[PDB]
This record gives C-alpha cells, sequence and structure tokens, in this order.
C-alpha cells in the first residue's frame, strides 16, 4: 500500500512561515515526482509546485514562486513545503501527491491573529427511530474532528458545516438510529480539537 | 503556460441519465514518443481529498466504475458518465500533466436531481450542562428532504421568532441526493427560561414545552 502521511492541522500568526511535511512509503521515494496542491474553501484546485527527490529538481508555478518552497529528505522519505510571509490568503487546504494516483488527506492551514479556543460539547437527547444530537461550540480554529461511537451509526450522521459568530465557530451533528437502539446501546459523542489538543466524549443520556 | 478550460462550469441531472463534460487545453497534451495524451481526469467528492479517475487521457485506475470513459487527444478531451448514481456528486477536474507547470481546469460541478421529499424534523432543548455553564441553545434538525430550498420558521409562545437563529446545511447526500439542515436558536439561559413554548416548522412542525 502506497501511503502518503501528511502533517496535522496548523495554526500560523501572519508574517509567520510553516513548514509542511509529506511523508512518503509504499514505493521508490527517488524514482516518482512529489505534487503540492493547494484548496481555498468552495474554491477549485490549484497546482504549487513538484520535486523530485530523486536528483533534487524542482518546479513552481508563478504565483507560488518565494511563497512556497519544496524540499525533501530521503533518509526519511519526506517531502516539504515551506509558506512563508503568511498571511490570510495562504489559509487553506494543502495536499501532497505522487503523480496523479495517490493523494495525502490533505493539511489544514489557519493564518490568523487569533488564539486557540477549545469547544464545549453538549450531548442532546430527545424531547421528554430516534434522533439524537451534539453541539460543539465557541472553537477556534477549524476543523473539529466529530464521530459517534466507533463510526458504526455514520450511516445516518449529518455533521453539519460550522458557523462563524463573533469570531468563534460552532457546530452540530444529528445521529438516527432505529428505537431500538438508544437508549439500551450506549451511543457517545466523541469530539477532536487539535489546535486545542482537547478529546472530550458526551454521552447521550435521557433527560 | 497551458490553460485548462472546463464546461460546463456545473450541471444537474437524474441517476440512470448520461453526463458528458468538456476539457480543452491551450496546447496539445499529446507525447511524440509514446502516443498518449498526458490528459488527467479527478473526482472530488465533499468533504474528501481528489481522487484519481482517469489518466493518459482514457486509461481507467482500477477500482473506477467502467461507467467512468474518458476521451479525446490534442486539445480536447471529454469525460462521459454512462449512468449517474447518487453517489457521483462531486466536482470533476481535468489535469495538464504534460509539460510544467501541470495546471488544473476550473472544474465541473456535478450535482443530482430526484423527487421532492419532506424533512424529518427533530427538536432539541438545550442541555443541562449548557444551562448551567449559563447559556441556552434550541437546536432542531431539518433531514432528509429535497428541493434545497427549504423554509424554517421558529416560534417561542406561539409568536414567531427570527433573532438569533443560525441556518446550515450540508452537502448533497451521497446515497440519496437529499439535503439537511441545522437551524439553532441562540440566547442566553435568562432569555430562555422567561418562555414556555418553543416551536421549530419547516408543514411539518416540531415543539416543546418546559412545563
Ligand atoms: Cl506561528
Ligand atoms: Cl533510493
Ligand atoms: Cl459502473
Ligand atoms: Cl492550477
Ligand atoms: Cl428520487
Ligand atoms: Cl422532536
Amino acid at each position: 500500500q502506497v501511503q502518503l502521511q501528511q502533517s496535522g492541522a496548523e495554526l500560523a500568526r501572519p508574517g509567520a512561515s510553516v513548514k509542511l511535511s509529506c511523508k512518503a512509503s509504499g514505493y521508490t521515494f527517488t524514482s516518482y515526482w512529489m505534487q503540492w496542491v493547494k484548496q481555498r474553501p468552495g474554491q477549485g484546485l490549484e497546482w504549487i509546485g513538484a520535486i523530485y527527490p530523486g536528483d533534487g529538481d524542482t518546479r513552481y508555478t508563478q504565483k507560488f514562486k518565494g511563497k512556497a518552497t519544496l524540499t525533501a529528505d530521503k533518509s526519511s522519505s519526506t517531502a516539504y513545503m515551506q509558506l512563508s510571509s503568511l498571511a490570510s490568503e495562504d489559509s487553506a487546504v494543502y495536499y501532497c501527491a505522487r503523480r496523479w494516483d495517490y493523494w495525502g488527506q490533505g493539511t489544514t492551514l489557519t493564518v490568523s491573529s487569533a488564539k486557540t479556543t477549545a469547544p464545549s460539547v453538549y450531548p442532546l437527547a430527545p424531547v421528554c427511530s430516534v434522533t439524537l444530537g451534539c453541539l460543539v461550540k465557541g472553537y477556534f480554529p477549524e476543523p473539529v474532528t466529530l464521530t459517534w461511537n466507533s463510526g458504526s451509526l455514520s450511516s445516518g450522521v449529518h455533521t453539519f458545516p460550522a458557523v462563524l459568530q463573533s469570531d468563534l465557530y460552532t457546530l452540530s451533528s444529528s445521529v438516527t438510529v432505529t428505537s431500538s437502539t438508544w437508549p439500551s446501546q450506549s451511543i457517545t459523542c466523541n469530539v477532536a480539537h487539535p489546535a486545542s489538543s482537547t478529546k472530550v466524549d458526551k454521552k447521550i443520556e435521557p433527560r | 503556460q497551458i490553460v485548462m478550460t472546463q464546461s460546463p462550469s456545473s450541471l444537474t441531472v437524474t441517476a440512470g441519465e448520461k453526463v458528458t463534460m468538456s476539457c480543452k487545453s491551450s496546447q496539445s497534451l499529446l507525447n511524440s514518443g509514446n502516443q498518449k495524451n498526458y490528459l488527467t481526469w479527478y473526482q472530488q467528492k465533499p468533504g474528501q481529498p481528489p481522487k484519481l479517475l482517469i489518466y493518459w487521457a482514457s486509461t481507467r485506475e482500477s477500482g473506477v466504475p467502467d461507467r467512468f470513459t474518458g476521451s479525446g487527444s490534442g486539445t480536447d478531451f471529454t469525460l462521459t458518465i454512462s449512468s449517474v448514481q447518487a453517489e457521483d456528486l462531486a466536482v470533476y477536474y481535468c489535469q495538464n500533466d504534460y509539460s510544467y507547470p501541470l495546471t488544473f481546469g476550473a472544474g465541473t460541478k456535478l450535482e443530482l436531481k430526484r423527487a421532492d421529499a419532506a424533512p424529518t424534523v427533530s427538536i432539541f432543548p438545550p442541555s443541562s450542562e449548557q444551562l448551567t455553564s449559563g447559556g441556552a441553545s434550541v437546536v432542531c434538525f431539518l433531514n432528509n428532504f429535497y428541493p434545497k430550498d427549504i423554509n424554517v420558521k421558529w416560534k417561542i409562545d406561539g409568536s414567531e421568532r427570527q433573532n438569533g437563529v443560525l441556518n446550515s446545511w450540508t452537502d448533497q447526500d451521497s446515497k440519496d441526493s437529499t439535503y439537511s439542515m441545522s437551524s439553532t436558536l441562540t440566547l442566553t439561559k435568562d432569555e430562555y427560561e422567561r418562555h414556555n413554548s418553543y416551536t421549530c416548522e419547516a408543514p411539518i412542525v416540531k415543539s416543546f414545552n418546559r412545563n
């Protein structure tokens, strides 16, 4: 299995610099070009550049000259992209890819002067099939990762996109199971927030 | 540099129908040495990284369903989905793979049309923990409906309420092509406890009373 492991989500201040990593495995690192691609929210894919670790050759598109610097470490099979002089326009998801076939999961970069805020997670039980809810509010920045139990109820899960009110993000998620599932079996809302390194489990319990 | 132009920008079709989208380049992508067109098709479903569909203009990647077919040569290329399924909801990008910089097209957004569907509404009073913290959010879910333009209305004690309401739609569903939205009424703990009845409606109505 060819795999490309990209570094985790990043929060950086304007003017600062970040070094995104992409560790490769499952193939010969020095025999293929590693591609880097940018994607702003709701926008298309934008090619940044490429590196050939075998000999250190690099290619860039005009818009990303200076902004992006591509390097590679053969001993660790890791491709790096340094994004310098960061501005709000650099806030995006960045992918690494070997040619066209294999893609990393992407790294979300947020460029902001605002501080990290851990979310408050609330369980939402029904009023006094069944639908349960989980409220995640007052966090910064995106993203958060919400999952129900071990991701087995994902067939009936709707996790809604975060809304931004007063510089903080608020998210909610619904899970719909048959009435024989809950509260007979336990259902837990699992929320993770990398930027604040917070992981909280809230069990949906009857009111 | 090579400019990739995709058309249409977006289209909506019903499941089972055939779809053709275009990708044009400002220069030929045909490699003279091996007579292969270095054009690549990607599929990007909502919330996921781009997935390879077709490379060398017409060569399908392993795992990719046979209903996806790429064709064309030189400067004109087409992607065909012979029988669109609900899971085909995505944006489709073509990429110049012939010479650096490897430019992308602006993509073609594929959306799905389906029969009208009523939402399943559920309303949730503020949790005990949020109330203890001093806040009070009333959350309403409207799931699995179509089309997207649904009208959610709030009522407090029989009177219409609009202030403090934030709506949020999901992307179209990959399995049934329906939409879902959350509507959250946000007010302070004191503002919440000055009232009794809370109604969320689309008519499909869900409501509770603090007794
Ligand atoms: Cl920083
Ligand atoms: Cl080597
Ligand atoms: Cl098929
Ligand atoms: Cl591009
Ligand atoms: Cl239908
Ligand atoms: Cl309800």
